[PDB]
Formats: C-alpha cells, structure tokens, sequence
C-alpha cells in the first residue's frame, strides 16, 4: 500500500533553447496538479539567478 | 396459458455517477460534470472542502 | 536556504492534530502547505472495513429480528468504524453481543495488533433481549478510496465500499514565525482533522516521503 506509481516520461519535447516541453505520462490520480503548482511556484518564487536591478 | 410465473427482485445500489441529474429544490438543474478528487475541491480558510 | 522541521506536535484533541513546520522562506512555506494538504488528503495508509459477514442475514437488504435498523445501515455505520493495525496488512475482527443494549464498537473482540480507536462508535442497537448478533469485520490496509462494485464470494458475505482516508480535512495557514536575527520566514501549520488511525507525524512523514519519491522522478536522487 505504501507503493505508488512512478511516473516515467516518455519524451522531453524542445522546440528551442529557451523554450522546452516535458511530460510525464504514468503519475497519480491528483499528483500531476499538485507537482504542477510546486514546480511552478517553486521555479518563480525562488530560483538561484543573477539579474540587473541597479542602472 | 402459464403453468408457473418466477418472479425475481434485484436490487441495484446507484452510486452517484457523472452525467447523473442533480436538482435543487429552487429549479436549478445539471448533470454532474466530474467526481472531482477530495484535494482538488476548493476550500476554506476552516479546512473544509 | 533553510530546511523545514517538525519542530512542534500539538494534539488539541485525539482527532484534531496540529503539526509545526518553524523555519521556511518566503513562498517555500505556501508552496509546501498546499503540497502536504493535497498528498495527505489524496492518499494515506488506511484501514476501513472492507467486507463483513453476518451470520444471520444474507444481503444487506433483508434485516434481522432483533435489531433496531437495517442490516445495510448496520454496514455503513460499520464502514465509519476505524481502526489501526501496526503489524498485519489484514486483519479479521470478530463481534459478539447479546442482550438489550447498543453494540459499541468497544465491543467487538479485538486482536493484540488491531486497535479500535474509537469504542464510543456504535454500531448497532440489540432491542430484543433474546437477540445475538455475530459479525466477521474484514480489514484490508489500502489506498485512497476503492468502490465496492470495482473490487471482484459466498452468498452471505457482504461487500461494503472502503474508504482508506484516515484525515477528513487538512487546512494549513501560513504565519510569520520569530527567528531572533531573520527576516522573510515563516512557520507552516497544518491543521490535521482525522479519525485517529494515523499518527499525525508519522502521516507527515509519509507525505513527505511520497513527495520526495516523486520529485525523484523529475530529477535522479
């Protein structure tokens, strides 16, 4: 019972450099939204990243 | 032009499937669309979904 | 960055828990809460009824003298029976009472392993004196929310849908905690209601390892 499906995806589709495409097909019945909003939240909240401020 | 009648009685629990028909008492009418999961429901600050 | 702990468990009641998480950044702590709030309900180790002999009665329909309510009422009040077992993935509770009086769930007949947490629960009402009522509970350790007609012998058994979530509601609300020289930190406290079969840390920390284990996938551990 403590078992659960581990998603293994089946490509990681790039249109460009800067813009990539990635999905994983198996999941959990709730678990893609969930991992969704945390990566999203996640990635825009806090990323390590330099960037200009001051000019 | 019977001999013998069988009658039998199943009897079929319905669970509350999407497409069934869900009407409230003031006339508003709908199927329901989608047993959306517990966790996706939204929910108040109390914790209630 | 800082890594969250539990710093804190506070019990208000057996069913309702509280658990702290003290150190977090800013957006870490929202993040994490509605993270922990939708894999602690979505799934959690349960152990609900899953199917029940009686050995009067056939199907669930049909009643039984001496009872005050239906059999098939008798089996959904069974179904919000809870239970907690620490060693065997399946367990068999035997029920036996007699005379006049409720059948609490206190009364049934419990193994060393299989606890009952609840024993005010009553099951059913033994109006009649000469009325005895014998029941086999069937307890399968499981996942979420299985319907009856999904799973699947003999006549008299009964199928009675389990429902494997331990927690009812989960609410987290992010407050500011006071770290002595920081700023931007706040602590993140859960709100566990439950029906008392899972240790609220110990649902934590499952949570928290079925996260981990599907963050591995995203990226190698």
């Amino acid at each position: 019972v403590t078992e659960f499906l581990k998603p293994r995806l089946v490509d990681i589709e790039q249109v460009s450099s800067t813009h990539a495409k990635v999905t994983l097909e198996p999941l959990e019945r709730g678990f893609g939204h969930t991992l969704g909003n945390a990566l999203r939240r996640i990635l825009l909240s806090s990323m390590p990243g330099c960037a200009v401020t001051e000019v | 032009g019977v001999l013998k009648i069988v009658k039998v009685y199943l009897a079929v629990k319905r669970r509350i499937q999407p497409g069934d028909k869900m009407a409230g008492r003031h006339g508003n009418k709908g199927v329901i669309s989608k047993i959306n999961p517990i966790e996706d429901m939204p929910y108040d600050e109390n914790g209630t979904p | 960055f800082l890594k969250p702990r539990l710093v804190d468990i506070e019990q208000v009641s057996s069913t309702h828990a509280k658990v702290t998480l003290e150190p977090l950044e800013r957006g870490f702590g929202h993040t994490l809460g509605n993270a922990l709030r939708r894999i602690l309900l979505s799934s959690m180790p349960g152990c609900a009824v899953t199917e029940v002999e009686i050995d009067g009665v056939l199907h669930e329909y049909s009643t039984k003298e001496g009872v005050q309510e239906d059999i098939l009422e008798i089996l959904l009040n069974l179904k919000g029976l809870a239970v907690r077992v620490q060693g065997k993935d399946e367990v068999i509770l035997t029920l036996n009472k007699s005379g006049i009086g409720p059948v609490t769930a206190a009364d049934i007949t419990h193994d060393g392993d299989v606890e009952i947490v609840k024993p005010q629960h009553v099951i059913c009402h033994l109006t009649d004196e000469n009325a005895s009522i014998s029941m086999r509970i069937k307890v399968q350790r499981g996942r979420g929310y299985v319907p009856a007609s999904t799973r699947i012998r003999p006549i008299g058994r009964l199928l009675v849908d389990a429902c494997y979530s331990p927690v009812e509601r989960i609410a987290y609300n992010v407050e500011a905690a006071r770290v002595e020289q920081r700023t931007d930190l706040d602590k993140l406290v859960i709100e566990m209601e439950t029906n008392g079969t899972i240790d609220p840390e110990e649902a934590i920390r499952r949570a928290a390892t079925i996260l981990a284990e599907q963050l591995e996938a995203f990226v190698d551990l």
